[PDB]
DNA sequence: GGTTGGCGCCCGAACAGGGACTG
DNA sequence: GTCCCTGTTCGGGCGCC
């Protein structure tokens, strides 16, 4: 708490300038709570027009609690402020931090408070809180302190972050501790028990400075899979000979060309074949390429990770993450047994990019599908996290709807 | 006076020097009005007179406004506004009758010359120099400059609005319990008190708006329903709009026709049943505003039903926290939809349509999807939270199609209502080919070049057919081949095409699209008892997608 | 009858994708 | 890359303030 450091803006980039969304009541009673606090403390300044720049807000009670959380939406800033994410910023990855038993997810923001933004910056930082009914205009609010979810924050509270464990690191030399903006995430491999009450006591190392669940080497990679069957069908037969046509460009060595000789002129779709000698030698063989991994597969930390969704139904969806296409870092399954489309889709969004930041430290730029309009409406009132990815919605050929089928 | 209040701070865009603009000519008639109302002006501290050493100049016409013969000064800043900077406009939507909850008394007032009652920045006043014009070229006209908010300058509404709230923001405080509606210089002001005590705290507000500069002149709303509130009357348990009038014209222009749109949806909004997707389709005409279109009969159709419609007293009430919200939609006509929000039976908030096309090809169970999507987001503007639904679909249908749509979609809590007719699912595709019925192979095929293209089949029967296609496409071939094969199928057909696109489109089971050979495999579709849609490797030489190409492929 | 800001409904023009092409 | 085709956004008319 006195004097701060400069910040800019990617060179050649202009500030945020998006629109604020309509808020339920019990959003806006939230934050106006909030912000009238943060007024006091003379963390946020009220502004006007005069500053052209806006970005988003809502608030989420981050699970079953009456604590409600501020969440900017940054994206945008985060995406225009200059490059030092990556160029000032000295984190390596863990690699090992996905190894762990058990990794705890800690919610930290409201410790960037403590440090003054850059004099120049502080109108970038612009939000408005809407009226309901529109009772009055917009009431906006600006930042002189490092704001929760801009990407600049934890890219400068990181010397005193560094800092703030060093002790508790030291004094712990097989507990790992990872710093993605507003969120800390810190696990071991220790015992279920003696873990809770371990982070529990980082609480404290921490407290005194001020102020859920989740098991990383468990979420088993999804396999590409085909179906068995005692007797064959033209149509089956040539659903096998579509899937692993695809298949065949992310693995190389799949090959169809006995099984679509079966498919000898024109038969009709229910009449059965019998799978002759190569035929099912072929595919017995190809079943075989479809249990070995993807080979020279590797994360680039400069590229863009690339997060892509498919709904199965039945609450499951499939989910690659990758990015030279084809070549999928990781492939799953967000298996929900027996239900509302969009929550689930959320969640999934939700679990995933975790993954992503454990296992590669950033986030990826998911590819929904939905349609805009329906994830716009609702999708907010199931996030729970301080981060929020980027976004783009697909409208999907139902043929790989088909490549991850199950049975 | 001049409020008391700070100026906002103004600047140029970067790099951007004043307005330099040339006073163009006006009659001596407004000559003189304009010489009337820049004295008075003068007189009031509202304008400055400068001398040679201002630059900039922009122009400043005159006009007479509404029945009275009065001039109306007016400045074009088009040019100040291109170099001004930007501004983040903190007026975010309009006060809706609905959200009002009833109080028990009730004011509507108005800020008299609000504009002119707030000061602007001293260091960007310059810029707004205007010359009055000498009747010609003779003298050099009168220079002024502008002293507070300027009609017409992009900055002056927000700039105001947030003066506005600054204002009443210590009173806001001080009575938490009064409620003020602020809208521009509209102000509603509601209280649960006897009137007595409520025009009190009305006139204390109106001291305090005095002493910060700003006068509330006598177009006063005092007990007097019907307030003339937003566009509406409201009266203390009913709310209405003032009077519509559709223009009943002889030969419409498109724009002409624009208009008409316009009153009937301001209309829709207290007017259940309204109808505009007819009128909104004579529009699609890339177009001169100027351009006449001929009344399509189907719209001549509609616009008597609204015609109609609007000759019906309605009216709606106000909003209980104290109650639940509850949504009704009605499936109306071809993609013209219908709702009612109501926290009681027969009593209604509001109402409105729903009748956008968003997609080349839709259905009934999208729009009905997309409709309560948009009354989702509008009850969490006038009310913030969302309505319960009761929908004319029945929970079947519903879960037909979430199961078959690849896309997740969803609704919230809604009851079924039995409010005929229904939504459904005009076909369906099957999910396993169909024993022993005929199985076209189709395919077809274009020529980038000469834009000649083939679409045809061969079946396990033994039969097939090619036909060719003047200046066509490949996504149209495909598609006219998966029609030729539905005109020759019997009633169970199997059909195997190698069409991502083709197959994209009728899996989603369109039931309308604004393609007319799409609308053709509609019909066809609606016809059959059993369709079996497969998909293939194209050029793969699948039995028998290969014969369909190779007899396919003369272009 | 030549000016400003807002929200809504429309349209089309510009785009950005994705698939399918091409010799 | 070029076609298409689909989905956006963005202006612009109108409505109302
Ligand atoms: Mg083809």
């Amino acid at each position: 708490p006195i004097e701060t450091v400069p910040v800019k803006l990617k060179p050649g980039m202009d500030g945020p300038k998006v629109k604020q969304w309509p808020l339920t009541e019990e959003k806006i009673k939230a934050l106006v709570e909030i912000c009238t606090e943060m007024e006091k403390e003379g963390k946020i300044s009220k502004i006007g027009p005069e500053n052209p720049y806006n970005t988003p807000v809502f608030a989420i009670k981050k699970k079953d609690s009456t604590k409600w959380r501020k969440l900017v939406d940054f994206r945008e800033l985060n995406k225009r402020t200059q490059d030092f994410w990556e160029v000032q910023l000295g984190i390596p990855h863990p690699a090992g931090l996905k190894k762990k038993k058990s990794v705890t997810v800690l919610d930290v923001g409201d410790a960037y408070f403590s440090v003054p933004l850059d004099e120049d910056f502080r109108k970038y930082t612009a939000f408005t809180i809407p009226s309901i009914n529109n009772e009055t205009p917009g009431i906006r609010y600006q930042y002189n302190v490092l704001p929760q979810g801009w990407k600049g924050s934890p890219a400068i509270f990181q010397s005193s972050m560094t800092k703030i464990l060093e002790p508790f690191r030291k004094q712990n030399p097989d507990i790992v501790i990872y710093q993605y903006m507003d969120d800390l995430y810190v696990g071991s491999d220790l015992e279920i028990g003696q873990h809770r009450t371990k982070i529990e006591e980082l609480r404290q190392h921490l407290l005194r400075w001020g102020l859920y669940e989740l098991h990383p080497d468990k979420w088993t990679v999804q396999p590409i899979v085909l179906p068995e069957k005692d007797s064959w069908t033209v149509n089956d037969i040539q659903k096998l000979v579509g899937k692993l046509n695809w298949a065949s460009q992310i693995y190389p060595g799949i090959k169809v060309r006995q099984l679509s000789k079966l498919l000898r002129g024109t038969k009709a779709l229910t009449e059965v074949i019998p799978l002759t000698e190569e035929a099912e030698l072929e595919l017995a063989e190809n079943r075989e390429i479809l249990k070995e991994p993807v080979h020279g597969v590797y994360y680039d930390p400069s590229k863009d990770l690339i997060a892509e969704i498919q709904k199965q139904g039945q609450g499951q969806w499939t989910y690659q993450i990758y990015q030279e296409p084809f070549k999928n870092l990781k492939t799953g399954k967000y298996a929900r047994m027996r239900t509302n489309d969009v929550k689930q889709l959320t969640e999934a969004v939700q679990k995933i990019t975790t993954e992503s930041i454990v296992i590669w430290g950033k986030t990826p730029k998911f590819k929904l599908p939905i349609q805009k309009e329906t994830w716009e409406t609702w999708w907010t009132e199931y996030w729970q996290a301080t981060w929020i990815p980027e976004w783009e919605f697909v409208n999907t050929p139902p043929l790989v709807k088909l490549w991850y089928q199950l049975e | 006076p001049i409020s008391p209040i700070e100026t906002v701070p103004v600047k140029l865009k970067p790099g951007m020097d004043g307005p330099k603009v040339k006073q163009w000519p006006l009659t001596e008639e407004k000559i003189k009005a304009l010489v009337e109302i820049c004295t008075e002006m003068e007189k009031e501290g509202k304008i400055s007179k400068i001398g040679p050493e201002n630059p900039y100049n922009t122009p400043v016409f005159a006009i007479k406004k509404k029945d009275s013969t009065k001039w109306r000064k007016l400045v074009d800043f088009r040019e100040l506004n291109k170099r001004t900077q930007d501004f983040w406009e903190v007026q975010l939507g309009i006060p809706h009758p609905a959200g009002l909850k009833k109080k028990k008394s009730v004011t509507v007032l108005d800020v008299g010359d609000a504009y002119f009652s707030v000061p602007l920045d001293e260091d960007f006043r310059k810029y707004t120099a205007f010359t009055i014009p000498s009747i010609n070229n003779e003298t050099p006209g009168i220079r002024y400059q502008y002293n507070v908010l300027p009609q017409g300058w992009k900055g002056s509404p927000a700039i105001f609005q947030s003066s506005m709230t600054k204002i009443l923001e210590p009173f806001r405080k001080q009575n938490p319990d009064i409620v003020i509606y602020q809208y521009m210089d509209d102000l509603y002001v509601g209280s649960d008190l006897e009137i007595g005590q409520h025009r009190t705290k009305i006139e204390e507000l109106r001291q305090h708006l005095l002493r910060w500069g700003l006068t509330t002149p006598d177009k006063k709303h005092q007990k007097e329903p019907p307030f003339l509130w937003m566009g509406y009357e409201l009266h203390p348990d009913k709310w209405t709009v003032q009077p519509i009038v559709l223009p009943e014209k002889d030969s419409w222009t498109v724009n002409d026709i624009c208009k008409l749109v316009g009153k009937l949806n301001w209309a829709s909004q207290i007017y259940p049943g309204i109808k505009v997707r007819q009128l909104s389709k004579l529009l699609r005409g890339t177009k001169a505003l100027t351009e006449v279109i001929p009344l399509t009969e189907e719209a001549e159709l509609e616009l008597a039903e609204n015609r109609e419609i609007l000759k019906e007293p309605v009216h709606g009430v106000y909003y209980d926290p104290s109650k639940d919200l509850i949504a009704e939609i009605q499936k109306q006509g071809q993609g013209q939809w219908t709702y009612q929000i109501y926290q009681e039976p027969f009593k209604n908030l509001k109402t409105g349509k729903y009748a956008r096309m968003r997609g080349a090809h839709t259905n009934d169970v999208k729009q009905l999807t997309e409709a309560v999507q948009k009354i989702t987001t509008e009850s969490i503007v006038i009310w913030g939270k969302t309505p319960k639904f009761k929908l004319p679909i029945q929970k079947e249908t519903w879960e037909t199609w979430w199961t078959e749509y690849w896309q997740a979609t969803w609704i919230p809590e809604w009851e079924f209502v039995n409010t005929p007719p229904l939504v459904k699912l005009w076909y369906q595709l099957e999910k396993e080919p169909i024993v022993g019925a005929e199985t076209f192979y189709v395919d077809g095929a274009a020529n980038r070049e000469t834009k000649l293209g083939k679409a045809g089949y061969v079946t396990n029967r033994g039969r097939q057919k090619v036909v060719t296609l003047t200046d066509t496409t490949n996504q149209k071939t495909e598609l006219q081949a998966i029609y030729l094969a539905l005109q020759d199928s019997g009633l169970e057909v199997n059909i195997v095409t190698d069409s991502q696109y083709a197959l994209g489109i009728i899996q989603a089971q369109p039931d309308q699209s604004e393609s007319e050979l799409v609308n053709q495999i509609i019909e066809q579709l609606i016809k059959k008892e059993k369709v079996y849609l497969a998909w293939v490797p194209a050029h793969k030489g699948i039995g028998g997608n290969e014969q369909v190409d190779k007899l396919v492929s003369a272009g």
